[PDB]
């Protein structure tokens, strides 16, 4: 025994192996603590190598180092601060705020590691969050305390998407959110402050409604794999310590896939599929067993997917795509046919979604869409050799109503003004089954194809019909 | 007499048609084939370089 | 009171004797610790370290023994002393398990208390040979009257339920269960299957809904739950069917019948592939573990229907395999394809086409099949894999100006396709399956009209009943369709159609 | 006096750390007495230092690193003799049978010398066949591998039960059915089929003897049960003089083993993950295998191709060694037609003209020509109509679906499953059939009276029976 000081004795990468003096032994996933002209430095102990040599992984960029650099240790997982005193504040990965209102009072700290409650602990409801977005509540309405999942590729209008999610959603329910960013662009980061500060969502006055927790791209592989867990504790503060439902929403959770690929690799770990760290799938696990509604709160997430080259049979994408509760696929066909939200109808699925889950007649009206949809993809092909006129006669009437519906899934956003002009239709969950079945009935088989474009329920395609008829 | 040799012909080179993509089945066949191998093997090498390191 | 429940457990704890070998660990990272000491160690034996994480002993060194960790890897730290527990990996087996959901180690997770059991029995148990069986004649319904006729199931046998992903692959299968607590109502212990349902890799946001649906069904009186779940680590998650089929081996022994279900081994998979290169084991194909073909197999042998000198008993057997992009090419499914006795291949495309179960009848094969099928249900649908195979080839010909015998199998073959829709978590007792096939085999279904099939069917099962329950419990019982009631069927049928 | 303690158990890869000048030669057989009988491990490495690596063929399940071990002092040695004939033996030669200890004179080691080129027969010689149709269109040859093709549900294993009557009709021989990494399922039928077909009669006489393979095998007994097998038809073949036939099942279950065993060792894989030993490991099964001047092994074995490809490694290495292929066919038993060999898709390279007799060859061509000509016309047939169709074009119809008829057989072993009595031919009347057929002496006769018979001289009384 001797003052807790390491030395360092290699620096490689993000991996800087520290040598810690005899007979203290550091321990796997402590947090050392590097005094440096820039902050302190934080590495998470990793491994251990023995004779006192850890293994660590960097939090924060390494440059400048001397092999040789005393090394607190401030031991256990990186504490955070947790209150409703960091509502409203974007917290970086260590925990310092870069909202810039200076020190978070903080009440309580917590791991930034911490066990997933176990199966008796774990009670899970079936409840139905309404989203009001047609499409969406219709072929996949999501739930309370749910995985739901806003699974799309690159530019599929995902920031859009989720503007929209959380002008309705976030602002609908209430409880807590948080909203957490694992390693995107700053760009991307600058709007989604800039909007919920717009929004009031963020109310600088008055509490926030969420809490922010920015980890960008510009970060070290190391930093952008803990931030996730960083923000999963957050909002375990909401769930537990304060019993509120949690409106958790991560982005983009491949990062923290490809994070994770990424310090595997420098952690010296054979190469799995795809180059995927062979820890992919207990990693990914870890995150969201730990995310769920317990008998205290009801933590929702919302985590938005990044499907690399519109692959979602790719190993990262995939293994996420079990683990999530209320899938939402938006694929890039759907939107250069201009249908917005860019939601594909037939690989949009949700758990709920069954007769006995959200109603006989819900699940009839849907039933009717699926099934018309699907005969029309399988139509396709024949209808682009062969021609129209060489189907049945029922199907030329499917494929006119399929064509009908196809366009009836095109509803405005509202924050689609911004990005075009289109005003958004928030169409009710109720009027929303009665909007596609009136279709499907054919009571609406006389209004022309093109005035399902862009408009909202049943009343705004008959007041549709007419800007068309004038 | 034109609309019998019409449909007769439609026949005939849907017929021809058919042994067409036939061939061309065959010929992607053995495309599809050895890109298959190719895949394991390309895949194969890289995890094998890692596990010499 | 809670201070007394508290004060017996204080109580039963008292002393202990020599710590047989202790090691001091080297290195742990990667929940690979390294250890030093436990000299004369037993393969994949059950160690204990201080912080009471428990570990099997994959790799044997010449001078260290890497242990693998059950536990999370924050727990364990360098130098600790490793007790040797001194018992290879084993779970107790008995009669107790029924109704209970239990993890890899054998703990209620549900807390049902104390695990009931008549022995603990090694995971690592080698199947019966080719003389301790017993060739298979005894069927398992499943309730779904696609499954029992078009690939009817066995016992000892094994199929997969090899589909797409998240097609509801575990509904499928749960439908079985429901089925046999129809079967598992009687006191025959030949009607006696007592399932096993092993949770690999799933969710415990997925196992509540498992829980509570069987539950629902009142299914757990014959259920066992074995939950590895996502969190569980890859060591639980790699023993989690070893475990599961020791649990089913103790049933299989007392001579019973039982169908384990194991769901996914693609989870199981990725499990060994984790500790094989974690563990620096050589790599091989799609970056799965050099033996991950021997992991498989050896999982998959145990499942077996005994020879009648070990007293004939089954471990049916149902394994489910997630196709990624229904790759059956690829390597963890081409593996499995081989490996087992033939397959149920779920199908997407169906399934959006509201086909519900999804089954895709051409991809589904039985290697065993036929030769497990109710007499009965037999002979009522010979005919009924022809007039479905014919339909799949005139399934084309449905863009006009067609053949009247083209025509004919379009209509007969639509309204069979109708038919097989069933409403999915309510399972149809083959007395019940029985009827419906023999009408669409007699072609009176023909004539009712596509969107009234469904209407047609449950109307014609109220019909049979009232009409003659006599008939329905003859075809129960004696399980063999006599010419007169044949006759009596066809006739029941027409009357029916009538009205 | 050789004994060393188990110093590693890496996998099933266990490293023996034996005492001095006390070191076992590569491919030695080590016992390890456990309470799972015995271990036996295979030393397939030296590591030096007075330690070697060795290969397992039974569970290396609760070793301990300290436990004793001998050494036998070479590669396995299994019993073989008459005597072993109609029992079950696992790959460390001990019954799986379950009739007690296999009383036997000697034992063997089972790796063992592919015969010398001195040794080799100059010219390969046909291997009388009783199905006719293999004796027609894909003779089989003594020495020669003649790779059936098609599983189960060609009634592959009732053929495969045929030539096992037909080789002790045929020379005196004897078989047997290695089968390697045969599901256990498969292996309890076959024991099951083969006792109920009288062929394996252990009351009786057994003419196949069983080796039988169980996937549960590790992988190390899986790649050594063909070589093994192999062994037992050298006694029979060397030592007894009888001709004898080796079926081996899936010869993809070889591979997929080799490639195992190869990765286990720690050997990097080959293109498509096969094996860098992929040659080799087919060189020494595959040469042993030969025409000896003492007798001559045949080997009909079963490739299952993977995932139906034809290009990957594994299906190219089976090609080379083989020498005749026997395509069986599913659509083939539709037609009802049991043999189920497919005419126009099996194919034999000992097929040669000058190898078959020049008149036998020309004979077969001339069946070929027909039906392949008889498919091509059937395509038309179907379409445009029979009598639509010239005859010239009827007449070669009218003899093809009579020689496709007169393929059939009723066989000698299924004479029991049938209850059709059996028909064995012999290759002088194989050839005379075909003849007369051609010569259309017979194409009078109507086309069922040729469903379902023998040689000629049988549709001489069918022909008269058709009119009783």
């Amino acid at each position: 025994s001797t003052p807790i000081t390491g030395k360092v004795t290699a620096v490689i990468g993000a991996i800087v192996d520290v040598h810690f003096e005899q007979s203290e032994l550091p321990a796997i996933l402590n947090a050392l603590e590097i005094k440096t002209p820039q902050g302190k430095l934080v590495l998470e102990v990793a491994q251990h190598l023995g004779e006192n040599t850890v293994r660590t992984i960097a939090m924060d960029g390494t440059e400048g180092l001397v092999r040789g650099e005393k090394v607190l240790d401030t031991g256990g997982p990186i504490s955070v601060p947790v209150g409703r005193e960091t509502l409203g504040r974007i917290i970086n990965v260590i925990g310092e705020p870069i909202d810039e209102r200076g020190p978070i009072k903080s009440k309580l700290r917590k791991p930034i590691h911490a066990d997933p409650p176990s199966f008796a602990e774990q009670s899970t409801s079936a409840e139905i969050l309404e989203t009001g977005i047609k499409v969406v509540d219709l072929l996949a309405p999501y739930a309370r305390g749910g995985k739901i999942g806003l699974f799309g590729g690159a530019g599929v209008g995902k920031t859009v998407f989720i503007q929209e999610l959380i002008n309705n959603i976030a602002k609908a329910h209430g409880g807590f959110s948080v909203f957490t960013g694992v390693g995107e662009r700053t760009r991307e980061g600058n709007d989604l402050y800039r909007e919920m500060k717009e929004t009031g969502v963020i109310n600088l006055e008055g509490e926030s409604k969420v809490a922010l927790v920015f980890g960008q791209m510009n970060e070290p592989p190391g930093a952008r794999a803990r931030v996730a867990l960083t923000g999963l504790t957050i909002a375990e503060y909401f769930r537990d310590e304060e019993g509120q439902d949690v409106l958790l929403f991560i982005d983009n959770i491949f990062r923290f896939t490809q994070a994770g690929s990424e310090v595997s690799a420098l952690l010296g770990r054979i190469p799995s599929a795809v180059g995927y760290q062979p820890t992919l799938a207990t990693d990914m696990g870890l995150l969201q067993e730990r995310i769920t509604t317990t008998k205290k709160g009801s933590v929702t997430s919302v985590q938005a997917v990044y499907v690399p080259a519109d692959d979602l049979t790719d190993p990262a994408p995939a293994t996420t795509f079990a683990h999530l509760d209320a899938t939402t696929v938006l694929s890039r066909g759907i939107s250069e046919l201009g249908i917005y939200p860019a939601v594909d109808p037939l690989d949009s699925k949700s758990r709920l979604l069954d007769a006995a889950v959200v109603g006989q007649e819900h699940y009839d009206v849907a039933s009717k869409v699926q099934e018309t949809l699907q005969t029309y993809k399988s139509l396709q092909d024949i209808i682009a050799i062969l021609g129209m006129d060489e189907l049945s006669e029922q199907d030329k009437l499917t494929v006119e109503r399929a064509r009908k519906i196809q366009r009836f899934l095109s509803q405005p956003f509202a924050v689609a003004e911004v990005f075009t002009g289109i005003p958004g239709k928030l169409v009710r969950l109720k009027d929303t089954v009665a909007s596609f079945k009136a279709v499907l009935e054919g009571k609406y088989d006389n209004i022309p194809e093109h005035a399902f474009y862009m408009v909202g329920g049943i009343e705004d395609v008959v007041a549709k019909a007419e800007k068309l008829a004038a | 007499q034109g609309y019998a040799a019409e449909i007769s012909a439609r026949r005939n080179a849907m017929d021809n048609a058919s042994k067409n993509a036939g061939d061309m089945i065959n010929r992607y066949s053995i495309l599809y084939n050895r890109t298959r191998q190719a895949v394991i093997t390309n895949e194969l090498v890289d995890i094998i370089t890692g596990a010499s390191s | 009171e809670v201070s007394s429940i508290l004060e017996e457990r204080i109580k039963g704890v008292s002393d202990e004797a020599n710590l047989n070998e202790t090691g001091r660990v080297l290195a742990v990272g990667d929940g690979i610790a390294r250890v030093f000491g436990l000299n004369n160690i037993q393969a994949e034996e059950l160690v204990e370290f201080s912080s009471g994480v428990k570990g099997m002993a994959l790799n044997l060194e010449p001078g260290q023994v890497g242990i693998v960790l059950f536990g999370s890897d924050r727990l364990v730290k360098e130098g600790e002393l490793v007790k040797r527990t001194g018992n290879i990996v084993d779970v107790p087996v008995g009669p107790g398990l029924l109704g209970r959901v239990v993890d890899a180690l054998g703990n209620p997770i549900d807390g049902k208390g104390p695990i009931d059991a008549a022995g603990r029995s090694r995971a690592q148990v080698k199947a019966p040979g080719i003389l301790p069986r017993r060739s298979v004649h005894e069927p398992v319904q499943t309730g779904l009257k696609a499954v029992d006729a078009l690939v009817p199931i066995g016992r000892g046998q094994r199929e997969l339920i090899i589909g797409d992903r998240q097609t509801g692959k575990t509904a499928v299968a749960l439908d079985t269960i429901l089925n046999q607590k129809r079967w598992n109502n009687g006191s025959d212990e030949s009607k006696k299957l007592y399932c096993v349902y092993v949770a690999v890799g799933q969710k415990r946001s997925t196992v509540a809904q498992l829980v509570q649906t069987l539950e629902q069904h009142d299914a757990m009186k014959y259920s066992i739950i074995v939950a590895a779940t996502a969190s569980e680590a890859a060591p639980l998650q790699y023993l989690a069917p070893f475990t599961a089929a020791s649990i089913g081996e103790w049933f299989r022994d007392n001579g019973k019948h039982a169908l384990i279900v194991y769901d996914d081994l693609s989870k199981q998979a990725v499990a060994y592939r984790q500790l094989s290169l974690l563990l620096r084991r050589p790599p091989g194909r799609e970056a799965y573990p050099g033996d991950v073909f021997y992991l498989h197999s050896r999982l998959l042998e145990r499942a077996a229907k005994l020879s009648e000198k070990e007293g004939s008993g089954s471990l049916t057997a149902l394994p489910v395999i997630e196709t990624q992009g229904g790759d059956v090419s690829a390597y963890i499914p081409t593996n499995v394809i081989s490996i087992t006795d033939g397959q149920i291949f779920l199908e997407a495309e169906l399934f959006y086409k509201g086909i519900r179960p999804a089954i895709n009848v051409g991809l589904s094969v039985s290697r065993v099949g036929s030769a497990a099928q109710v007499k009965a249900l037999k002979q009522v649908a010979g005919s009924l894999k022809l007039f479905l195979a014919q339909y799949r080839e005139v399934a084309a010909f449905a863009q006009s100006d067609l053949d009247a015998s083209t025509k004919q199998t379009l209509v007969r073959g639509e309204r069979l396709t109708q038919l097989l829709k069933q409403n999915q978590y309510s399972p149809l007792a083959t007395e019940e399956q029985v009827p419906l096939i023999y009408a669409g085999v007699n072609g009176h279904l023909d004539g009712i009209e596509l969107s009234r099939i469904g209407e047609f069917e449950s109307s014609f099962l109220s019909y049979l009943k009232s009409n003659h329950n006599e008939l329905l419990t003859e075809i129960r019982e004696k399980g063999e369709l006599s010419k007169e009631l044949l006759a009596s069927l066809k006739s029941a049928t027409e009357s029916f159609v009538a009205t």
